[PDB]
């Protein structure tokens, strides 16, 4: 009726790195994967453990 | 006269000197070595 938008909530300013023990090989995603047996991830922000 | 008689026969001789004692046994064997324990279960993923 009044042609005015009201509710905006901003997104993220910086990307969170995957924690130790977790990895992420996909580009645009919203989570990390605990990586499988026989492998490990000892740094934060690993493309593949 | 006839032949004079003989002298009194002796008493029975003594025994041998009897044997020695047995040597001891060797130190007994060891006990069967025990076995290690079971590996713990697979742990879960650490906190994210
Ligand atoms: C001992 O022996 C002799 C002869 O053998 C004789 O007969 C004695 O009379 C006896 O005592
Ligand atoms: C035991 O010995 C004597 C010797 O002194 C005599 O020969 C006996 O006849 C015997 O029995
Ligand atoms: C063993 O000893 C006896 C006496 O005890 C006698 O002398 C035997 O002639 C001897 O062999
Ligand atoms: C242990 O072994 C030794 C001999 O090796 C002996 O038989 C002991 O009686 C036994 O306990
Ligand atoms: C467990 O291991 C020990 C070795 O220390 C031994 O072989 C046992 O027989 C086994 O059950
Ligand atoms: O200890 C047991 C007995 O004494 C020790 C010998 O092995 C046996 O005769
Ligand atoms: O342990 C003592 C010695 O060990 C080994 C022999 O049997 C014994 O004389």
């Amino acid at each position: 009726a009044t042609l005015i938008p009201t509710g905006l909530v901003k997104g993220a300013q910086a990307p969170t790195p995957c924690g130790m023990g977790y990895f992420q090989s996909s580009a645009e995603t919203t989570t990390c994967t605990a990586c499988a047996v026989g492998t490990y991830a000892d740094q934060a922000g690993l493309a593949a453990c | 006269p006839p032949p004079t008689s003989p002298p009194p026969s002796p008493p029975p001789s003594p025994p041998p000197p009897r044997p020695p004692p047995p040597p001891p046994p060797p130190p007994s064997p060891p006990p069967p070595n025990r076995s290690p324990p079971p590996p713990p279960p697979a742990s879960s993923a650490i906190n994210p």
